[PDB]
């Protein structure tokens, strides 16, 4: 890959009192070129682990079946639950492609966000793992998860990694994260954490010319994880100075 | 590269060149004279570079000097040449520049004996002591080491000789002859030396 | 840098981080980036420095002179024209973004100018290194009508913004509130950061500490 | 940047209680390691409250001086009086953006007194410093340029004490100075320390390193 | 960088600066560039030091472990031929070095410079870093192999002494060593070139030195 | 950036989109790309902002010039003496949402007797940006009305080329993903309401499709005696599929 | 018709280090950034290699956790197979071949490794991403070293002042320290937030917090 | 080049035009761009000549490999036991103008026993792009019928991304002239004559706009028992104004 063609736009994940909440809008680009607007950003790799990616889609397909294979191969050795790998595990995993592949100076044109849960001590999902049917699809209250017991982290180009509280990728990391950080809190109930994430999906709707207003959010929690029926988010433009027609402006000047 | 060398002391100015005329891997002369531009009042201007702007720029400046000298029926002290030929450089660099370093010697009453070095980018200010080229590297040690205050002018020469064994003996190009000025006793003196 | 403005009603706020970049360098910690162009007009600059400082006092003057000439109030339309075809004139080589506010017969007016010579009439705008983060705060909380109080407040979270996300701004928040008949420039208006540690005692070096070679004394008359 | 690094040199400028400060590196190099003299002063008389310490390339320096002179002194004949520091400092800044797309390679300092009357006289110190395009910034504690820029931004935020005495400035700013070069390779060979006082001026050359 | 060695009636000497830097900022002050190979033989480094001290390490472990082997000592031209053929199959990969090998051996006193092109020249008298020219030119101007071993020091440590004067890149402290028959002394262990400055050039003190 | 032209039975109407970015930061999320020239004449801006914005300013200084060179003296027309309504806020409606969008004004030059020529101002326009074109860079749709010709669109064209459209024009980025449609749904002597509801979809499914593309939508109606302009703010397309 | 990719990248940080009679401090700035933007406003950049030895990097952070989780690797091998502890003199040698092994692609991570002998004296080594120096009394790496380096020889060597003071006690050198990166976070705009200091003396290792600037 | 395949109720159809041109001459005036895998298994080409016709002839290769492996041991289907026309002669008439334009096969794998699937072709073809896109540069459409998923459309992207279309795929410079109309006609479960007249409208317009694509048009229809192909020569593009 020298370059990207199809790309993603910016992922956002958060922690919350349940567990990780991770957004991205439907939509990979070919350039301006809005081709792809129904697009999966967000993957399971496990019961217990998410991965979401910004820029070339074809490098997260790779990154995607290399996961996938490593999730059945630990599958197949696991004899109890706490054999499974965590999302640390796969980070750690995911940040040596990437340092290994900067080294050959043959990278993966993307950002990646590995998100989850760190324990086992919160559900038996882990005891019979199912593939191919999900049972989720009987509803029970969620656990109320430790924030320790979280995990998000972040990948880049370069192989630089870490992990926080909640992460950005693309233009996120700039609009979404201006207002995390001034506005995220602990413990935060899912209407909480959606609204914030909303208020980010939104501004990044109106600032960002690669985003769309159809979002996909994927919980993970003791139930597992979830994907969410994607919506349309409502932006509505928050100045009647932008509709003012232009010929009730003063017809000499640069008034445009 | 054409080596100049400058030695400023109490009661003289001794400038010292390469007297070779290069054009590309031949030597045309070894004994070029198309260095040293003397200028009526006890002012020298040793130049080297390009044949061609070492002209140029030499019979400029020398023509210039001499004209403001007859209109003015007197003079140029050594400070003004020096800084005349400084702002004439600065103005041509940046329009179409002369590739030439300048030791200014020269000998007035207010001031005394002074030389000042100058570089093709117009860097210029007084010295005791100076070099250009290649040489320079070569010369410019042995000139701070035997220099002190009180020399002679031949203690000066003495100096000269070393540095001229020097460019003979580790100096890629072995520069052999050379053409000295020597500013004391108000009179100005040719030399020509072979190591 | 982080510079911002709105239109609040029957004002516009403007406001700036204080903080000169030379590469990875501050080499102003205090540097002021609001300008007056006239009593009801001010601007705030954005890019490089030395063109933002000589284009903003050549504007100034000129709407003065244009001001003494006509005898009547100044006009952002006019501080626009002149500063677009300047910059159009240099073809975007005078790097100067600039949100310029002012209060005129039309009422309150914001512009951003871009360094090529556009301009764009705007409810709010930000510009500068910081724009991003500044515009993400004033995207999520602006709204019509909002009180100069309330206008002040939203500038100076926007600032703020933009001084603890971009590693090119920081220093304090300067505000500037111009109306129809009056203009209040704060500086400083927040003062976000301090240094946060300091010795016991200065280092006071002993009297003769540093050895001199020579020492001339002149007495000035 | 290498235009800078081919000369070489650094001049600073601090402020004490009722008095000023203006250092300068004595070097001049060539080929950015080549010292060719150990003389060459970058701090520049204006008039008997206005200083500038000039850096950079040694022409430019040169040349800038020679404009600075020439109109300082017209300004000053006609109007027969000493200029003032605001005025030569806007007028510094004016002059280097006038040659803004093909620049004076300096970095210059202006060091003075601000001159207030009420009978007596107040002299209030005054510091600016500029890039070579005249964006200017106005200071009360020092002033840094050169290609020891960070080192001696370094030492004077450590170091930088208010309201000293004209003794506690010399020795703070020679301090400064003094380790700021140590540490920089084509800065030094010898320092040059004005202290500026309303009745008197201090001129002082200091024992500094030559290597 | 200034290193020096040549051959006098008594042996060989050595000298060297103690500069590092990285473009125009000084990183160190007190490194040692004359390092010992084996008992009788000294390297003296110029150039990129990371790569002479490892490379030097290398020909260090070859000669260890040739004179287990062969119950002898290596020779002063085996050591340079290794070194060179060594820095040879690197080149084009940009490597920077200049080691003057000198040392005692079963043929005498024997001093050879090799450059990291693969270079390899016996001499008597060799100098090597920024400095080399104005080191050359001090020590041919009064170069003698009757000298003795005080005038031969003094020597080293003036040709060094105008090295760091003239270059930028080079300063610190000077060391002088001396090898003999026996092994290798340390004359001068480190000596800061601002006392060698103010005690040859400026011993008067009474103003600035004008070079 | 979305800019088109349609000539319906009546008059000419403008629309564009709103959307100035640089790359794929929005600089301006609701610009004005549509700006009026004189009464009856209009233009629609593509590319460059700065280069079209520049450009317009002088041209209507030139057109003020030419419209007062085009008076006549004394008093003239003593004895002589000179519909479905589009319903703005249906169209605008949305369930989940002192707002104007709407204008409507007549011309002062009722008989068009100054008003400059809609080809005379595309030309000059034309003329300067042909002397130009080896910096200047922008595209314009000049629509407009005049007693001669009637409703008029010309194209100017990069590199300073003009082209009068008697159907319609479209110019952007976003005008290629809509270029088919458009001319399939195109007819002659189309109503009022057909053209309005034509170019509202024309610039809907441009800025569906074109990342550069977005914002509110700007409609501008020149007929033979007034000017409408109508602003849209319900972009989304809902596809039933 | 595509750009090349650079496989470098600074993520800023500052790494000082301040030797004593019988202590050795590391302090270093927690911010990562990637040009005018942070990353995060915690990444600590000091790796713990034995009970009486440090490291603190600055540079690219993927090649800085790489070196140090490698260093890490190669002194528990080297614990397994030699049944001791390597000193930090033999982590310096070791850390030499690793950086040299990758000579012509090298890490960029300029180290400093910080450490107490058998004879508890504190040593430091400078690291410029391919080789190694022994620093007497202080040193310092990263994007504040021009800033820092001049105010540690001042306050130190003191080597212009005739007038000179030589009472160096570990209080008075962490205040000295601290000083130190206060003054670098005034200039800097890759330093700021948090740091960490390790002090390693006779009793192990210590870690303490100071709060920077935030702009 | 202009490719596009859409899904309708009970099959999918492919059409491209059939010009290669190096520039802006027509190299190849009427070439084949939609190719045969399986009897069930079509794909469209769009990019690089070249590297389209090789990859293609790879996974033809792969997909016979895969085929062969997919055959079990023994007899099945003991007991078990397993429509509008075109008027492709009135589609091509013309006034002004032995031919050959239409074809009809039928599966000879009846059930699908052995029959590859149309995700595992696409997929091999992706990983294929994808471990060379730093050379490979091609686009490519995969359109077919297998027992699981019925009729699918996969889009393989240049980079060697790959996606599945549940409704259409278009491909090639002369889509982007369709992209919105195709969009506005296209409805769920359309029968056979509305998405063949869908299609060859969509390569018309693309045609008529496209300088880059044009000849004929060719049209595969693949539905669960068999396989049509068309060639309509009819191309040109008439306008009432
Ligand atoms: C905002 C930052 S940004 C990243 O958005 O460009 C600030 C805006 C600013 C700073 N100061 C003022 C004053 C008035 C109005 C606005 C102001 N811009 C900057 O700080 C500049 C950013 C760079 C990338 C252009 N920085 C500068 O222009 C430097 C200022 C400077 C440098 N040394 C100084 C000493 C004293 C006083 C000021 C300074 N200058 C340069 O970078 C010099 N270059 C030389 C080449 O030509 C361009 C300017
Ligand atoms: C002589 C100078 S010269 C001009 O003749 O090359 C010295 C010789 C020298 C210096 N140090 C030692 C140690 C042992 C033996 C010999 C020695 N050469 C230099 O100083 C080098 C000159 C450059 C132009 C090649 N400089 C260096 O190699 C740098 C040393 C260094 C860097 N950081 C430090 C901190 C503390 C102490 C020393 C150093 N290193 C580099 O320039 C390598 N760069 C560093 C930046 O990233 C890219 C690699």
């Amino acid at each position: 890959t020298l370059g990207p063609v199809v790309t993603g736009t910016s992922v956002i994940a958060i922690k919350y009192k349940h567990g990780i909440m991770i957004a991205a809008d439907r939509k990979a680009s070919y350039g301006s070129y809005a081709k792809f607007q129904n697009v999966e950003r967000i993957f399971k790799i496990n019961n217990k682990t998410v991965m979401g990616f910004s820029g070339e889609l074809a490098d997260a397909q790779y990154l995607h079946e290399l996961l996938t294979r490593k999730n059945i191969n630990n599958l197949s050795e696991k004899k109890r639950k706490e054999d499974m790998y965590t999302p640390q595990h796969y980070h750690s995993y995911v940040s040596r492609v990437f340092y290994v592949r900067k080294n050959r100076i043959d990278p993966l044109f993307n950002n990646i966000i590995i998100a989850g849960i760190n324990s086992q001590k919160y559900d038996n999902n882990d005891d019979n793992v199912l593939l191919y049917t999900n049972k989720n699809n009987n509803n029970e209250e969620y656990k109320e998860i430790h924030k320790d017991d979280l995990y998000i982290g972040f990948v880049d180009m370069h192989g630089t990694n870490f992990c926080d509280d909640y992460i950005t990728t693309g233009y996120a990391r700039y609009f979404a994260l201006t207002l995390l950080r001034d506005h995220y809190k602990d413990n935060m109930t899912e209407e909480e954490a959606r609204i914030l994430i909303n208020e980010c999906l939104r501004i990044l709707y109106f600032r960002d010319a690669t985003s769309s207003n159809f979002i996909q959010i994927v919980k993970v929690t003791s139930k597992g994880v979830e994907y969410e029926e994607p919506y349309i988010l409502p932006c509505v433009l928050n100045s009647a100075d932008y509709v003012y027609p232009s010929t009730l402006l003063p017809p000499a000047g640069c008034m445009w | 590269m054409d080596t100049l060398i400058g030695l400023r002391g109490n009661n003289f100015v001794v400038l010292a060149a390469d007297t070779y005329s290069i054009n590309s891997i031949i030597k045309l002369k070894n004994d070029d004279n198309t260095k040293f531009y003397d200028i009526h009042g006890n002012k020298c201007l040793l130049l080297g570079g390009s044949i061609g702007d070492r002209l140029q720029f030499g019979e400029f400046i020398r023509k210039n000097v001499h004209l403001y000298q007859y209109q003015n029926n007197t003079d140029m002290f050594v400070k003004s040449f020096a800084f005349f030929t400084r702002k004439n450089l600065a103005y041509y660099l940046r329009r179409n520049p002369f590739e030439v370093n300048c030791l200014i010697a020269g000998y007035d009453k207010k001031d005394g004996y002074q030389l000042y070095w100058c570089d093709y980018l117009s860097n210029m200010d007084s010295v005791n002591k100076g070099a250009h080229g290649y040489g320079a590297y070569l010369v410019s040690a042995i000139l701070d080491k035997y220099y002190h205050e009180n020399l002679t002018v031949d203690e000066a020469l003495d100096i000269f000789k070393l540095c001229f064994e020097e460019l003979k003996k580790r100096f890629l190009l072995t520069q052999i002859n050379y053409e000295l000025r020597i500013m004391y006793d108000n009179k100005v003196e040719t030399q020509y030396v072979t190591v | 840098t982080t510079i911002c403005g709105l239109v609040c009603q029957n004002a516009v706020i403007l406001g700036a981080d204080t903080r000169a970049t030379e590469g990875p360098i501050v080499a102003d910690k205090n540097c002021s980036k609001l300008h007056y162009i006239s009593k009801n007009i001010w601007c705030a600059g954005a890019g490089v420095a030395g063109d933002l400082e000589h284009t903003t006092l050549w504007l100034q003057h000129n709407v003065e002179l244009h001001r003494l000439n006509t005898n009547t109030q100044p006009r952002v339309s006019m501080c626009v024209s002149r500063l677009t075809q300047e910059l159009f004139k240099y073809q975007g080589y005078k790097v100067c973004a600039i949100v310029l506010g002012g209060v005129d017969v039309n009422g309150p007016q914001l512009y951003g100018i871009h360094p090529h010579g556009s301009s764009c009439l705007l409810p709010f705008t930000a510009l500068g290194s910081g724009s991003l983060n500044a515009m993400a705060v004033l995207e999520a909380k602006y709204r019509d009508n909002m009180t100069i109080e309330e206008g002040k407040n939203l500038v100076c979270e926007a600032i703020c913004a933009g001084i603890f996300n971009d590693l090119g701004s920081g220093g304090n928040v300067d505000i500037c509130v111009i109306t129809k008949d009056s203009y209040q420039h704060i500086r400083p208006y927040k003062e976000p950061n301090m240094r946060l540690y300091h010795l016991p005692h200065p280092t006071i070096y002993p009297k003769g500490t540093t050895p001199i070679l020579s020492e001339k004394i002149e007495y000035i008359k | 940047g290498s235009i800078y690094n081919y000369n070489g040199g650094c001049v600073l400028g601090m402020s004490g209680s009722n008095c000023v400060a203006i250092a300068c590196d004595l070097r001049l190099g060539a080929n950015t390691f080549t010292t060719v003299s150990t003389k060459f002063s970058k701090i520049f008389k204006m008039n008997n409250n206005v200083y500038v310490g000039l850096s950079g390339l040694a022409t430019d320096i040169q040349t800038l001086y020679e404009i600075l002179r020439y109109r300082v002194n017209l300004y000053e004949v006609r109007q027969d009086a000493e200029m003032d520091v605001e005025c030569f400092a806007n007028m510094l800044s004016s002059i280097l953006y006038s040659n803004r797309f093909s620049p004076y390679f300096v970095n210059p300092i202006v060091v003075g007194f601000k001159l207030k009357h009420y009978k007596k006289v107040n002299y209030e110190p005054y510091l600016t410093a500029y890039d070579l395009i005249g964006a200017k910034c106005e200071t009360r504690d020092f002033v840094v340029n050169g290609v020891t820029s960070e080192q001696l931004f370094g030492m004077c935020e450590s170091l930088y004490v208010k309201d000293q005495d004209e003794n506690g400035l010399f020795e703070t700013i020679s301090q400064c100075l003094l380790s700021a070069l140590d540490r920089d390779c084509i800065s030094g060979w010898g320092a040059e320390v004005l202290v500026l006082t309303p009745e008197k001026i201090i001129k002082k050359k200091l024992k500094a390193r030559m290597d | 960088t200034t290193t020096l060695a040549f051959k006098f009636k008594d042996g060989i000497i050595v000298a060297v600066d103690s500069r590092a830097s990285m473009g125009s900022f000084i990183s160190s002050q007190n490194v040692e560039k004359i390092i010992e190979i084996n008992k009788n033989i000294l390297g003296t480094m110029a150039g990129g030091a990371a790569d002479c001290l490892y490379w030097e390490k290398y020909l260090g472990k070859i000669i260890k472990i040739y004179e287990l082997r062969n119950n002898e000592k290596i020779s002063v031209r085996a050591a340079s031929t290794i070194l060179s053929n060594i820095l040879y199959q690197y080149k084009g990969y940009g490597l920077c070095c200049g080691i003057i090998l000198s040392g005692y051996d079963h043929t005498g006193f024997n001093m050879f410079y090799v450059d990291d092109s693969g270079k390899k020249v016996e001499g008597n008298l060799f100098s090597c870093g920024s400095g080399s020219t104005y080191a050359y030119s001090i020590l041919d101007s009064a170069y003698d192999y009757n000298l003795n071993l005080d005038q031969a020091v003094e020597l080293a440590r003036n040709a060094i002494y105008h090295a760091t004067f003239r270059d930028g890149g080079s300063g610190g402290k000077v060391r002088v060593f001396h090898i003999h028959k026996n092994g290798y002394d340390k004359i001068i262990e480190g000596e800061d070139v601002f006392d060698l400055h103010y005690h040859y050039t400026n011993p008067e003190q009474k103003d600035q030195y004008v070079m | 950036t979305t800019i088109i032209g349609i000539i319906y039975d009546n008059g000419v109407m403008l629309a564009c989109d709103s959307r100035t970015s640089s790359g794929t930061f929005i600089s301006n999320k609701c610009s004005r790309k549509i700006n009026r020239i004189n009464e009856n004449l209009y233009v629609c801006r593509s590319g460059a902002s700065a280069h079209s914005q520049k450009i317009i300013e002088i041209i209507k200084h030139y057109c003020v010039s030419m419209k007062n060179e085009n008076r006549k003296k004394g008093r003239f027309h003593e004895g002589e003496t000179i519909d479905e309504e589009i319903d703005i806020d249906s169209i605008n409606y949305l369930d989940y949402n002192n707002l104007v969008t709407k204008n409507k004004y007549f011309y002062e030059d009722k008989f068009n007797d100054y008003n400059p020529l809609v080809e005379n101002v595309a030309h000059i326009t034309k003329k300067i940006i042909y002397t130009n074109n080896n910096f200047l860079s922008c595209a314009l749709i000049f629509g407009g009305y005049d007693k001669i010709k009637k409703q008029q669109l010309y194209a100017v064209n990069l590199n300073g080329s003009i082209i009068e459209k008697h159907d319609f024009a479209v110019s952007g980025s976003g005008s290629i993903y809509i270029q088919s449609y458009l001319q399939d749904k195109y007819k002659k002597f189309m109503t009022k309401k057909e053209c309005f509801n034509l170019i509202l979809n024309c610039v809907k499914y441009a800025m569906h499709n074109d990342n550069s593309s977005g914002g509110l939508i700007r409609i501008v109606n020149i007929t033979k005696s007034f000017v409408e302009e109508f602003t849209v703010v319900n972009t989304q397309m809902n596809f039933q599929y | 018709g595509f750009k090349r990719w650079y496989p470098y990248i600074d993520n800023g940080g500052t790494v000082i280090g301040l030797t004593g009679k019988d202590y050795v401090i590391l302090a270093a700035d927690t911010r990562l950034s990637l040009s005018y933007s942070i990353y995060t406003r915690f990444c600590p950049k000091i790796s713990k290699l034995t009970d009486k030895c440090i490291i603190g990097s600055s540079g690219m952070q993927s090649d800085i956790k790489t070196l140090h989780s490698l260093l890490q690797k190669k002194i528990q091998l080297f614990v397994l197979e030699h049944s001791h502890y390597p000193d930090i003199h033999v982590i310096d040698r070791l850390l030499c071949v690793i950086l040299y092994s990758r000579r012509f692609f090298p890490y960029y991570a300029f180290n400093i490794l910080a450490g107490v002998d058998e004879n508890n004296k504190g040593v430091l080594y400078n690291y410029d991403s391919v080789g190694s120096y022994c620093e007497a009394t202080h040193s310092c790496v990263g994007s504040g070293s021009q800033l820092i380096l001049p105010i540690l020889d001042n306050r130190v060597e003191q080597k212009n002042q005739l007038i000179k003071n030589t009472n160096f006690n570990l209080g008075d050198d962490i205040n000295f320290v601290k000083d130190a990166i206060t003054s670098a976070t005034e200039r800097d705009i890759y330093t700021g937030d948090k740091t960490l200091i390790y002090v390693i003396d006779k009793m192990g290792i210590n870690v303490n917090t100071l709060d920077l600037k935030q702009d």
